[PDB]
RNA sequence: AUAGGGACGGUCGGGGGCAUCAGUAUUCAAUUGUCAGA
RNA sequence: AUAAACUAUGCCGACUAGGGAUCGGGUGGUGUUUUUUUAAUGACCCACUCGGCACCUUACGAGAAAUCAAAGUCUU
């Protein structure tokens, strides 16, 4: 026979390897692993992937983590011990499945963009997804009306936002990440809401690392 | 015909994009954090533009007598990006496929992190 | 494993409710699996492991997408074979005042819907508007046409030009 | 005047200004990595 | 300041109406949930009212008909 191929030199030479990491309130473990191209003088090893970026999916705590694998958890290599990749918080968010999960047509749909301030030196920007709840037996038909008049979507907005704010100038960036992936949230948030208008699937759809400083 | 430059890799590893124009078909494996760029075939195959890459015949004529030389320089399993299609221009995935993801699986290789990097944004600019 | 969602308004949930029992059905002649979530209002697909050719799932996010935007049923399920593409054209950002986009998308469908039967009889295609989308279903050419025509439409440009030029290539092709 | 006018509060508002930012996507670039088509 | 300046439908003065649809108040609430060693409250919901929301609808009146709770509208 006469193949068509034939491997000389890889590629995937010069390739150092690491280890994904991030304390915070998420396992010791190094789930899933980097890669790298070595040092060349100029070039310093373990010190170009210091603006890198890892999504992950909730399998960073070994108990009911596979359940809640959907809150998609965006992290930077901040730091490197050698052959091991450190991170530090960078991003929090969700999915397609969850976002058009929740999503029927005869309730209603509100948001709260909030910017919190930590005291650890962070800046941040919180979505929230709130969607309104029937509680009359009746399914959502053509029939079921499950809209909240306007001025009351902004009444819950109001009191979101306000809430989170004041939640963040009071923890610590490895509180509040550690918070915010819980249905601790979840919970309060009914709590001042059915006030206004009772709730279902509640949720931080979005957090982003506005401006952290890096004392 | 490579060897060693910027070398060298190991290889678990990497990770490779499929993506496909409801008009091609794409097939190429550069590696992590970003990376390039060992592996590369797409459409530029087979026949006359008819039938043609659409329909995954040229996806066949993928990988195989192509990026099966993945196995050739170190990359053992790597891991899918599916992007197919441009968008917006239009989605949503071409031919290909089941050719495209499963193709490269039925050799050397891994199924890892598929996940459909298809770019859209928050309202643009118009088609026609 | 590969996994697509897709958000649903309210007013949908009743009917893809009753034909979901159907929908599980084709997809499970693919091995592919799909869950109706009731309180996100969120239909979802995804891959398992007898999943023959992967590549369907991609049809099958098509699928749900058609069924979140009114599509029936029977009609939506045709995107299954290998021949059918379809295309979701958002028309929602195309005016900034209200009343002007529905008379915009009024004209797109016409009186009686004839302009947009007119339409699917030059196109080949199977169309469907609803809220800020038009549905389309049918072969790559007769959707970018069908594309070209609601977008045009939405922009203050009569569909007449285009139903001509459609017409006319239509008889060139005898 | 269960006219009209106007008080005041309670609002409620995609009301409006007026900035403000947030964003996307876009595109500019720029190294990108490759690297014949596209 | 032209207008592919429009429900081809006036209104200072209003009904045949409803049904439903939306945003006020006032009820019940019973439903949730806040408060937060228990609540009350607050929210959510619920019904129910009355405010008026716009719409939609014709057991009515039309007009010269399609349509109209108006153009219904006083031998036409």
């Amino acid at each position: 026979k006469k193949g068509a191929k034939k491997r000389t030199i890889d590629p995937l030479s010069r390739k150092e390897w690491y280890d994904f990491r991030a304390p915070i309130p998420f396992s010791s473990k190094s789930f899933g692993k980097t890669l790298v191209t070595k040092s060349s003088g100029n070039r310093i090893a373990s010190e170009e992937i210091k603006g890198r970026v890892v999504e992950s999916t909730l399998a960073d705590l070994k108990d009911n983590s596979n359940d809640k694998a959907w809150r998609k958890v965006k992290l930077v290599i901040d730091e490197v011990d050698g052959r091991n990749a450190k991170t530090s918080f960078y991003g929090l968010d969700i999915t397609r499945d969850r976002l058009c999960s929740m999503i029927r047509k005869w309730q209603t749909l509100i948001e709260a963009r909030v910017d919190c301030k930590t005291n650890d030196g962070y800046i941040i920007r919180v979505f929230t997804l709130a969607f309104t709840k029937k509680t009359s037996a009746g399914k959502q038909s053509s029939t079921s009306t499950c809209y909240a008049k306007s001025s009351q979507v902004r009444a819950i907005r109001r009191k979101i936002n306000t809430f989170i704010t004041n939640e963040a100038a009071k923890l610590g960036i490895a509180e509040f990440s550690k918070n915010l992936i819980g249905e601790d949230y979840t919970k309060k948030i009914e709590k001042e809401t059915k006030n206004i208008f009772p709730l279902q699937n509640i949720t931080i759809r979005k957090v982003k690392v506005l401006k952290r400083p890096k004392l | 015909s490579n060897v060693v430059q910027a070398r060298d890799n190991s290889q678990v590893f990497g990770v490779a994009r499929i993506y496909a124009s409801f008009n091609d078909t794409f097939v190429h494996v550069t590696d992590l954090s970003g990376k390039e760029t060992i592996a590369r075939v797409t459409g530029g195959m087979k026949v006359k533009a008819d039938r043609d890459e659409s329909s995954p015949y040229a996806a066949m004529l993928a990988a195989q007598d192509v990026a099966a030389k993945c196995k050739e320089v170190g990359i053992t399993a790597v891991h899918v990006k599916i992007r197919a299609t441009g968008g917006t221009r239009t989605k949503t995935p071409g031919p290909g496929g089941q050719a495209a993801l499963r193709a490269l699986a039925r050799s050397g290789l891994r199924i890892g992190r598929i996940e459909d990097v298809t770019p859209v944004p928050s309202d643009s600019t118009r088609k026609k | 494993e590969s996994s697509f969602m897709t958000l649903f308004p309210k007013y949908r949930e009743r009917y893809l409710k009753d034909c979901w029992p159907l929908v599980t059905k084709a997809l499970e002649k693919h091995g592919i699996a799909a869950t109706l979530d009731i309180v996100e209002g969120s239909m979802t697909v995804k891959t398992t492991r007898k999943t023959y050719d992967p590549a369907a799932i991609l049809k099958a996010r098509d699928l749900i997408k058609l069924l979140a935007r009114s599509v029936p049923a029977p009609q939506a399920l045709k995107i299954l074979e290998d021949g059918m593409a379809c295309d979701i054209i958002k028309i929602r950002s195309m005016v900034r005042n209200k009343e002007r986009f529905v008379k915009r998308r009024q004209r797109l469908l016409g009186q009686n819907g004839t302009t947009l039967k007119a339409l699917e009889l030059l196109t080949q295609t199977y169309i469907l508007v609803h809220g800020n989308t038009v549905s389309v279903m049918g072969g790559y050419k007769g959707l970018k046409e069908v594309r070209r025509v609601v977008e045009d439409t939405m922009n203050n440009i009569h569909p007449i030009y285009l139903i001509k030029e459609l017409m006319i290539k239509r008889e060139l092709a005898k």
